[PDB]
């Protein structure tokens, strides 16, 4: 019966969950963690990553 | 020995590592500090900084 309101709540929560989940994506870099990139590479290549 | 560079014998050693995906057993010379609880600190556990 109340599918429309719950649907809106679901879309908002799903969008935030997807946006949080996207932080675990390498995006073509060596790691998805910035601290690892800093702890492992020199500034010329860490800047690229 | 008479040949110039480009044909002389070269000794090559390849060091291979793995990054963070297992418990580590080879570490750097950094000294261990004491552990503190319930306080905001910048820690370094086995090369993992946070």
């Amino acid at each position: 019966a109340l599918g429309k309101l719950q649907d809106v709540v679901n879309h908002n929560a799903q969008a935030l969950n997807t946006l949080v989940k996207q932080l675990s994506s390498k995006f073509g870099a060596i790691s998805s963690v910035l601290n690892d990139i800093l702890s492992r590479l020199d500034p010329p290549e860490a800047e690229v990553q | 020995p008479t040949y110039g560079v480009g044909h002389q014998p070269y000794r090559v050693v390849v060091l291979s590592f793995e990054l963070l995906h297992a418990p580590a057993t080879v570490c750097g010379p950094k000294k261990s500090t004491n552990l503190v609880k319930n306080k905001c600190v910048n820690f370094n556990f086995n090369g993992l900084t946070g």
